[PDB]
């Protein structure tokens, strides 16, 4: 869904027409789709950075690279990687999105049955999904980095 | 009621290591029910079709197949 | 129940870090916002009892078989239940409104209401139809008695709105 | 299988192998029957055929879970197979049509 | 037509392709021709209903006759309303610029319900075909070609 | 719907036309209650 | 395969780059495209009336749909109407990529052999091509019209 | 971008999209000015191709050592041949919008190859980032975005 | 530029011609756009100035080698510093808008200094060509080009 | 290479064909020539990744070089270590008789850990062929060809 | 003076107010003035280099820079590259401006009385500011070169 969308729907489900709050709605999204096109070209220059210094602030030189943790395994960090691209990727499908909807329907379904059953550890991926934040909040500016933020936390706070 | 195909597909995917070599060139019997959406499968594959004839059944037969 | 200071209190809490700018400049604009909201707050528990009224007038209105043979606000044994379920969208919005969040609407009003209304044979439509009656009325008393941005009164019977959609997009 | 090329994750690498943590797969290869060019054809052992019937017993134990008792094999589709016509995407949709 | 980029990309595991950043940004400066597009539709609707209701009972007479569906006033004005709700997600169409919210409420299953009620869909594609040629007389000739855009869509659809 | 789960291209892509059919993915209760056991 | 594909295919055989003769080659497509695109939402608005007024002017009250002709069964019916409906889908796609080759190679691979084995008459499809090329050439336009006729004559003349 | 949009909605059992007609819009809209980058790529051939090889064999001596595959100057005319060709391919992309053509011409089995010629990838793939370098400086600055988007291609797809 | 127009119109007895207030209001509206790139370039130094040392060490190796000034590791941390330096410099004069609060402080006397220093001067030279490039993949396409413009002034003025 | 022919009769309904009891009962055997060739490179490591950083190094100066990853004590240090877990694994695979479980460990998912982490996959294989070489000097000649086997297996997994 | 200037100039001189093909001429002025500006900056960049390849091309390993040539004295090398800079700087002026008076006001002006007063050679200087152009036109392109040398053979033109 969108933020088009969602206010579509939500005047839709009691038969209303479009009234003024929903223009102003609306008429706020077509404002800020400005710096949510040019935040989610920037986020898709470089991504494969952002994941590096994310794993390089957060996860690497710890016990969970080391023997033992759940990222001692080269195939192991290779789905850490690609599960941090999947973070990044569906924010900025969010962002762009403004609406979460789609961290809820593609994402955050059945995560946490996944990664209990795995074995993975929560609180290592809520930090690692928190120095994404930093990273890319720092990369973007503070302006779309709110957004980028609110995202993020979502992610975060629905697999927590 | 059955239709005697024999047809080619390529590899446009990257290449393999087994042969697929029944894969790629084969001569197989399919219904006439299946043979319209597994031709359009080969049709998709960008295959050539060499060789098409009615196994079993006979043209201009309204009922009884 | 998470308050708008509470809400930030998690979202930090779940990473274990302490407060930086971010956090703190939202925490300045709910302050700020804090003074504003009390006033629309008193401004609708002012005249709250008739604007039930006057949503139910404008609700049998728009819709003629809500008071009519098949419908559910049919006696006054039906119509009452009707009329005290707009009492409880208007108590828990101005719950949201002196919160600032979302949460109490989540959490207390519309976790179970698909079940109670499949349950019951009650519409949803005509109720968000109902809740927007009640938003209209009470952006005019917020903006008859002094506040002139109306955007948070406007926002928490939208998001009522938005999880008892039935969505079909 | 392998954790990299999760169908969410490697749409261009669907194809691939299962690796080694995955189950093992059956190709059927070495058609019984196509023995040579040159007039013969009256050998006894024959070692293509003994690895084809594993194939079709494999189709039974994916499709069906289990192996059919011995009653209930579909005999004239296993024959079909063997003789090289229908083939096992077709043994497979002519045994769950069963 | 964010939401089909994003599904679009989101399929695949990489980002959003800037060439559809493009489209996107083109999509939101042409999004004020769209807005008023759909004002416009919006605030005649009643004008667009009458015409159309008159070109296709001036076209196709058996709803009128008794045989056919939309026999009587009852059935009349339900007729009416269905030509009501295909001008609403027409303009639906016309906001959100590419024709999935449209599809997803009227399209998807029409051709299996108008069945079981009994009414051709051909005389559906004749109403939104009239209620087409009433908005090309209301707007201007590159308003009436983005409204025909969508009202096209339906026409197809509905055959 | 045996026709149309084999006439769709995610099985004649991935399997192909002379593979025999084998699992390739679970539930994620499916492997909870498969590897986290007595014996991982 | 497309006319730009087409042009990089004869330009990698030449083992040269694009200079401007295809640079001139494909502004000329280009230009054609706006009213290619223009015609195939027309042809997409009204395909099946497209078919229905084809097979009325040329197949109906004949020998072929008459008790003892190819087209008598309910099941021969739908196919007949099913190949129509290919026929003008398949020529619209050829139509927008400005070349015949995907036409080619997707119907004209295997039609001949299978109108051959079943006994369908082959003149008859032609006629029924011919009225389909009469109709969409009076409903799209004059050039457009042509350029949708040059595909649907590749189809008859491949099939004869 | 035509062939891959066909295909996607030939995959599909729908028509093209409101938004891939989008795509295709914008993309003839831009076709023009890739027409002039592939102009300039085209004028620009010799210069590009020795700048950016002499820039490979200052970054990477290996291949023009004598244990190296580049060792001598047929060889080493061979090595520029190949710059050539994917400077060639690079330009086709450009034109096309698609990198099928950049794909199938050479991408799809170029490891292999360059495994049985003794070749390295790696100092292929630093040659084309070193056309990638020449051509966006000769270009105009988001034309050589566009230009260098589709290098960075190649130079991923090579390793 | 406020001060380079201020002598400017100062030398002569005239006022600021009102051409010269057009572009200090155009300069006080793209201000935004330059404190964004100011800020991007200020929280992703440590990135730049690695970079820049890995293009200019795989360059130029003579630094490296003991001839050079750069040996050691006291040496080479004093050339990254120096790169710190030139960025900070290049951001300075990113939000000022104009060349002269940076050239006042790293152009005006860089050759005799770097001449009675020992180190060449292109050395350095390619050093901030290779900051231009990782900002230039840092930032997107007006942004790069934006800040290009400065990182070429200071390419420029080392040669 | 038990696991091997138990999951490889396993998907199959058959029991284990009695040529695997015969391959199983041939690796028991030669268990024991295996045991004293994993002891022979277990005890002497160092020795293996001094010579293994010798021989690479000698052949890549790059990782020496700053531009290159292992630049400084600390990523050497690193360097030297991923050898040490490259030997580790070889011993693996030399006492399961089959590069399952170093395959697991080391191969699967190598590649693109190596992107993300900077470093060429090549100069990898080099060490590994350097470890190779020096295992090959430590070990007698049918021992050095049972060691190869594996080395050779994980020349040919990097590249 | 400019192209504007001139533009101005010329309808001055009559008493004429702005016509529309004075118009036409300051609007072909402000569209080329984009890649006037980025031929400028590039050709700032590396003046330096673009001198040394073209003494490398033309004026090196002759007779002229051998003894009794007239850049064998260092003095006079270092004059020769100062006149190659000076004829690069006013080209990219006069490029820029979209007028060549400022060569003919600052650098043609009394320059072949000093080049026939010292026994500069005249030949040897057209072959090198002609390298100059050949160098510039590859560094910036054949749509910028054009205007670049235009104004390059203006001075080479002028020295004859
Ligand atoms: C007034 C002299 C006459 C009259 C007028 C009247 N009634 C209403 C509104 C309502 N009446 C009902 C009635 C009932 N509910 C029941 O359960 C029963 C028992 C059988 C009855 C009779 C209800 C539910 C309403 C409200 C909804 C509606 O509009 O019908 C009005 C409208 C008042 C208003 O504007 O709000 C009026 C004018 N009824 C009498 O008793 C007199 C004969
Ligand atoms: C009025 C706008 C609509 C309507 C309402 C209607 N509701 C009921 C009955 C109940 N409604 C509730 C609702 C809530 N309980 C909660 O705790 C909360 C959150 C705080 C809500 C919103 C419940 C529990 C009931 C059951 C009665 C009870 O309270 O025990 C009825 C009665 C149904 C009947 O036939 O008895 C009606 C009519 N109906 C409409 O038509 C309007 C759309
Ligand atoms: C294991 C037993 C076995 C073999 C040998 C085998 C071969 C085989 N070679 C093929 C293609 C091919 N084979 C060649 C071979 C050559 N081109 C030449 O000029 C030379 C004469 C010859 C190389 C020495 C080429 C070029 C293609 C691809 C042609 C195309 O683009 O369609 C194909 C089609 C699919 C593909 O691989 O692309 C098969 C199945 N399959 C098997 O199962
Ligand atoms: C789009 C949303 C989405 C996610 C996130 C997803 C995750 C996901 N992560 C997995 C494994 C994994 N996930 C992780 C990740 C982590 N472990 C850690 O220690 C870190 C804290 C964290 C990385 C930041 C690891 C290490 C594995 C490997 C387990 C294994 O395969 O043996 C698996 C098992 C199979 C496979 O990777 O291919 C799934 C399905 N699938 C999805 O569809
Ligand atoms: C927004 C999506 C949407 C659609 C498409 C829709 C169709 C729709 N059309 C209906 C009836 C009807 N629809 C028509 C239609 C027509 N009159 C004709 O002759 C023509 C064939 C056609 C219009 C010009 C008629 C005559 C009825 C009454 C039929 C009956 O009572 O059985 C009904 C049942 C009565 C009702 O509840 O309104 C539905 C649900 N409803 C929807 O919510
Ligand atoms: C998408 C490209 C494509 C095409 C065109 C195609 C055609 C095709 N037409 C068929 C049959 C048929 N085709 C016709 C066609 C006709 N009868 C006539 O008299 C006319 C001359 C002509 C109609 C205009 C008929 C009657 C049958 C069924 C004959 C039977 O009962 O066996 C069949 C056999 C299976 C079936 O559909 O029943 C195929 C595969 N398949 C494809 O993949
Ligand atoms: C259009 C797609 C395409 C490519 C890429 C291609 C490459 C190609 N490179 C070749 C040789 C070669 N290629 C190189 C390449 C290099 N030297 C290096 O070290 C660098 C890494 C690299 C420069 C990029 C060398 C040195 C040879 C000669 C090797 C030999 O003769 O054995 C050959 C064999 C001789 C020939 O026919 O020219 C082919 C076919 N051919 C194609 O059709
Ligand atoms: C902000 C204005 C500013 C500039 C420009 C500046 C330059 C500067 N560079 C210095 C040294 C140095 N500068 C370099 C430079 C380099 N390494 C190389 O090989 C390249 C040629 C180049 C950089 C990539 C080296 C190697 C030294 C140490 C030389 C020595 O110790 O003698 C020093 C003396 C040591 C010190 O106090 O830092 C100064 C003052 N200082 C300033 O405050
Ligand atoms: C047992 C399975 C296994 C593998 C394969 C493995 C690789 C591995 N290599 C790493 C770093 C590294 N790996 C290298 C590698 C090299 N030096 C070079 O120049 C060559 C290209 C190559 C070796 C000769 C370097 C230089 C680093 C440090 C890179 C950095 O700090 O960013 C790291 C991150 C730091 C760490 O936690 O150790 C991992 C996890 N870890 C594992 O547990
Ligand atoms: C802005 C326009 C402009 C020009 C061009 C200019 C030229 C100029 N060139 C001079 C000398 C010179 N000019 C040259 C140049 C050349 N001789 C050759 O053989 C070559 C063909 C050619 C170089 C490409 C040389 C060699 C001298 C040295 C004569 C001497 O000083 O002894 C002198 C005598 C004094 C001095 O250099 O400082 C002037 C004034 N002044 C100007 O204001």
């Amino acid at each position: 869904q969108d933020a088009i969308t969602a206010v579509i729907n939500s005047a839709d489900v009691q038969g209303k027409y479009l009234d003024t709050a929903a223009l102003e709605k609306l008429k706020a999204y077509f404002s800020t789709g400005e710096l949510r096109v040019r935040a989610a070209t920037t986020i898709s220059a470089n991504a494969a950075a952002i994941v590096k210094e994310a794993v390089a602030k957060s996860l690497l030189y710890s016990d969970i690279t080391r023997p033992g943790g759940n990222m001692y395994t080269t195939r192991r960090y290779a789905a850490c990687i690609r599960d941090l691209d999947y973070y990044l990727r569906y924010a900025t499908y969010a962002m762009l999105a403004g609406d979460p909807s789609i961290l809820d329907e593609r994402v955050l379904n059945g995560l946490k049955e996944t990664y209990n059953s795995l074995g993975v550890p929560v609180g290592a991926t809520v930090q690692a999904i928190q120095a994404i934040k930093e990273v890319t909040a720092s990369l973007v500016g503070a302006d779309a980095g709110k957004e980028m933020g609110i995202y993020l936390d979502y992610i975060s706070s629905g697999l927590s | 009621r059955l239709f005697k195909i024999t047809a080619l597909v390529p590899s446009l995917s990257r290449t393999r290591t087994q042969r697929e070599l029944q894969n790629t060139y084969f001569t197989k019997l399919v219904p006439y029910e299946n043979w319209f959406r597994e031709q359009q499968r080969i049709q998709k594959a960008g295959g050539k079709i060499i060789k098409v004839e009615l196994a079993t059944g006979k043209q201009g037969t309204n009922a009884g197949l | 129940m998470r308050d708008a200071v509470t809400s930030l209190i998690k979202n930090y809490d779940v990473a274990g870090r302490y407060f930086d700018r971010n956090a703190i400049d939202t925490l300045k604009d709910y302050f700020d916002s804090g003074t504003a909201r009390v006033q629309a707050a008193a401004a609708i528990n002012s005249n709250a009892a008739a604007l039930v009224k006057q949503a139910g007038s404008k609700l049998f209105e728009e819709l003629p078989e809500l008071i009519r043979p098949g419908g559910n606000a049919y006696t006054t044994r039906r119509l009452a239940a009707c009329l005290r379920d707009m009492d409880y969208y208007l108590r828990y919005a101005t719950y949201a409104l002196v919160a600032g969040n979302t949460n109490v609407l989540d959490e207390r009003v519309l976790q179970g209401l698909r079940e109670t209304y499949n349950s019951l044979g009650v519409p949803i439509g005509p109720t968000v139809r109902g809740v927007q009656i009640l938003k209209d009325l009470v952006k005019e008393q917020v903006a008859g008695a002094g506040i002139a941005n109306t955007t948070f009164v406007e926002e928490p019977f939208d998001h009522i709105t938005r999880e008892l959609s039935e969505r079909d997009v | 299988g392998p954790g990299i090329n999760n169908q969410v994750s490697n749409p261009s690498a669907r194809g691939l192998a299962p690796g080694s943590l995955g189950p093992k797969v059956f190709k059927l290869d070495q058609l019984p029957g196509t023995i040579g060019k040159k007039a013969a054809k009256g050998a006894s052992v024959k070692f293509s055929e003994s690895s084809t019937q594993a194939v079709i017993k494999a189709t039974y134990l994916q499709v069906f879970g289990r192996d059919v008792y011995e009653g209930q094999r579909l005999k004239v589709q296993e024959i079909k197979l063997e003789n090289g016509e229908i083939s096992v995407r077709d043994f497979v949709r002519a045994l769950a049509k069963s | 037509i964010v939401t089909k980029s994003i599904v679009n990309a989101d399929a695949e595991a990489r980002y959003l392709s800037p060439g559809e950043l493009d489209r996107i940004k083109s999509f939101v400066a042409g999004g004020q021709q769209r807005l008023r597009i759909a004002q416009a539709l919006t605030d005649n609707r009643e004008r667009l209903v009458k015409q159309a209701g008159d070109q296709l009972f001036q076209k196709r007479p058996d709803v009128v006759s008794p045989g056919g569906n939309a026999y009587g006033q009852e059935m009349t004005a339900t007729c009416l309303r269905d030509l009501d709700y295909y001008l609403r997600l027409v303009t639906y169409g016309i906001v959100a610029g590419d024709v999935t919210p449209i599809e997803e409420i009227g399209v998807i299953g029409v051709r299996e319900m108008y069945k079981s009620l009994g009414t051709p869909i051909e005389a559906v594609g004749e109403g939104v075909r009239a209620l087409k040629n009433a908005a090309s007389t209301l707007l201007s000739a590159e308003d009436a070609a983005e409204a025909g855009s969508y009202f096209d869509y339906v026409v197809g659809a509905l055959q | 719907v045996v026709d149309a789960i084999l006439d769709s291209l995610e099985y004649t892509e991935t399997f192909g036309e002379d593979t025999v059919p084998y699992e390739r993915y679970l539930t994620p209760a499916g492997v909870a209650l498969r590897q986290l056991r007595v014996g991982t």
